[PDB]
């Protein structure tokens, strides 16, 4: 147990050590999918269109 | 007789109710807190226990509490003890032993039981378990209470406490190295202690004890540390180190390690004031003109006032070295005026630099700054008035005279004024052209900015610096977001 | 006699002569530039690393 | 820690014990023509008024007389 626990503990270390490359990875991707889908709904609003009344 | 004979009962009965529940407040707190994961939750009771500190510096507390009031001395923590189990009598217990005070009276005395303060702590401190957090949660605040009035035959009373401390937590610890909270508070708990009774050492003692232990209790924890207690033990051996020490091959550049995050919101002004202090009688002039000031403009949070007549006084001190001597322009308050009300003739005498007046004003009315000890930097100052006055010439025309400006620096001869101008001139803090054509001594005096003149390699660096300083603070707004979001 | 030897200069027509003082040429300004340029990457660094 | 201001303090207190409201009165006879007036004005009014205090203070009735003279 006690001495158990160091070496125990290092895969925990490990384990939440690849969870920051992981982050950076979904950090970089998903705001990059922000300004595709923000520049996609954006090029929905085009110019030609009909006026209506409030 | 019925005076203070009616309003005797009334009055005291009002910091009991602030002071019991404050300690429940931040005992129960700081237990019930950090108790089921002390690991975990750091650090949260820091600004807490120091702001109950500061909180607690300016009480009133006892002036009449020596007659008939001291049933609070003999009266302690009593928490959970005897048994870790089981406490609900003990809950019983604690409005018992409160009630038992509050039928009648108490046999009360002040100064007899002092030294059986480690009945508890021989045993169980509280409960067995906390032991050290309940254990200096217990002893450290109440020693300066009673070890407060540290005169009067106290300062015996306070060796007591002092071995005390030690003989329970601080001559190694109970476990060496806690590692936890209160491993981070015993830190500068420690070492308040050991600024609680500095002054009994300074009394009537000097180093040649504790401090010299606290170099091995300085590096006893083992270097993994942030080091802000570390630097708080720091401190007391560089003030140490203020009144005598002098030497420079050991505390001065040697001491200068990693330099660690040490931050406190006070300790970077105090421990800046430290080493602007020692790094004072080298005449810094570029950097210690620019970061005192800065540590003058930090601490604002109690008082901007108090101590900061210290290093603004100091400071002041230095700024006339340069010849360029501001004054007390921007702050009001009626202390630094009155630390100033002797030194306003003298500062103000700098800029004419009339010698033979102003070397009779300075010891003529010369009482606490020429008794504030041996006439250094004063006595640099008494030949650096011809040399801030001739850079106030450098400040005026180029040409140097034989009467009018030789006449007027009260200094006439055609040797000692290329001489000492040629004393100016090996500066380099000046900008002049030694020629002799009919023997007349020229100057380009060009005090030209870099404004069209190379400008790109001139804040260059301002713009790496400035950029670098806006982008750690754009770091300083990125992680303590991060501290934000981290709970939820 | 000494300094003629120590500082190594031109000894004129009864004057003490004063040589290599401000003659330098300015700098091409493209070192500069390329370290300019390289503060530019940490600046992309500095603003965009975490991101 | 803030309790090193105490002693500091405590230097204070004798400083205001050498003079018990001989300067605050005294000095309040000037704070009463300068309280209120924005004192970074009076550092240079005190500047140059502390540097004529000594000699030519006003001054300008004397340029009439530089006049002729010079």
């Amino acid at each position: 147990d006690l001495y158990s626990r160091y070496k125990k503990l290092q895969q925990e270390l490990e384990f939440l050590e690849v969870q920051e490359e992981y982050i950076k990875d979904e950090q970089k991707n998903l705001k990059k999918e922000f300004l595709h889908a923000q520049e996609e709904v954006k090029r929905i609003q085009s110019i030609p269109l009909v006026i209506g009344q409030f | 007789p019925p005076g203070g004979g009616e309003q005797e009962p009334p009055p005291p009965p009002a910091p009991q109710d602030v002071e019991m529940k404050e300690e429940a407040a931040t005992g129960g707190g700081s237990t019930g807190e950090a108790d089921g994961k002390t690991a975990a939750a750091a650090a949260e009771h820091s600004q807490r226990e120091l702001d109950t500190v500061t909180l607690e510096d300016i009480k009133e507390h006892v002036k009449q509490l020596e007659k008939a009031v001291s049933g609070k001395e003999p009266r302690f923590v009593l928490r959970a003890l005897r048994m870790l189990p089981s406490t609900s009598r003990r809950l019983n217990h604690y409005v018992l032993y409160k009630a038992v005070q509050g039928f009648f009276t108490s046999n009360n005395a002040t100064r007899d039981f002092l030294l059986p303060f480690l009945e508890e702590p021989m045993d169980t401190e509280a409960d067995l378990q906390f032991r050290p957090r309940t254990g200096k949660a217990a002893s450290t605040p109440l020693l300066p209470e009673v070890e407060a009035y540290l005169q009067l035959l106290v300062v015996i009373f306070m060796m007591n406490s002092k071995r005390y401390k030690e003989a329970q937590k601080i001559s190694d610890d109970l476990m060496q190295k806690i590692s936890t909270q209160n491993r981070r508070a015993l830190d500068l708990v420690a070492a308040k202690c050991y600024y609680y009774h500095a002054r009994v050492y300074e009394f009537l003692d000097k180093l040649d004890v504790v401090r010299s232990f606290l170099h091995a209790r300085l590096r006893t924890a083992t270097l993994r540390h942030d080091a802000d207690g570390q630097a708080t033990l720091l401190n007391l051996l560089l003030r140490n180190y203020l009144h005598y020490s002098l030497y420079d091959q050991a505390e001065k550049l040697v001491s200068k390690s990693v330099f660690p995050e040490q931050a406190n919101n006070n300790e970077w002004a105090r421990y800046l004031y430290y080493t602007g202090r020692i790094k004072a009688i080298q005449l810094e002039y570029s950097e210690a003109r620019r970061t005192m000031t800065n540590a003058l403009r930090k601490a604002p949070q109690h008082t901007a006032v108090g101590f900061k007549q210290t290093v603004h006084k100091l400071l002041i001190v230095v700024e006339l070295l340069l010849g360029e001597i501001p004054d007390r322009l921007q702050f009001r308050q009626p202390s630094l005026k009155r630390s100033l009300m002797p030194y306003f003739l003298l500062t103000q005498a700098v800029r004419t630099g009339n010698l033979a007046k102003f070397n009779q004003v300075l010891d003529q009315f010369g009482e606490k700054f020429q008794a504030d000890g041996t006439y250094t930097l004063i006595i640099r100052l008494r030949h650096n008035v011809i040399k801030t006055g001739v850079r106030m010439i450098s400040l005026s025309y180029s040409r140097i005279s034989l009467a009018d400006i030789a006449q007027k620096l009260q200094l006439d001869s055609p040797e000692d004024a290329e001489f000492i101008v040629a004393k100016a001139i090996r500066d380099g803090v000046i900008e002049a052209s030694i020629n002799h054509e009919k023997g007349y001594v020229q100057s380009k005096e060009m005090i030209d900015i870099y404004s069209t003149r190379e400008p790109q390699l001139a804040f260059h660096q301002r713009i790496s610096f400035c950029l670098d300083i806006h982008n750690m603070s754009v770091k300083a707004m990125r992680f303590p977001p991060k501290s934000y979001n981290k709970d939820l | 006699t000494d300094y003629a030897k120590k500082r190594g200069w031109v000894l004129g027509p009864n004057n003490y002569y004063s040589f290599a003082s401000q003659q330098q040429k300015p700098e091409d300004t493209t070192i500069p530039s390329t370290e300019l340029a390289k503060q530019v990457i940490e600046y992309a660094r500095q603003l965009e690393m975490i991101v | 820690m803030s309790e090193k201001k105490q002693p500091v303090d405590l230097g204070l207190l004798e400083e205001d014990d050498e003079f018990e409201e001989f300067p605050a009165e005294d000095w309040a006879g000037l704070d009463e023509d300068e309280d209120a007036h924005v004192w970074e004005d009076n550092w240079d009014d005190d500047n140059v008024e502390d540097d004529f205090s000594n000699q030519l203070r006003a001054e300008l009735e004397k340029h009439g007389y530089k006049m002729e003279t010079s």
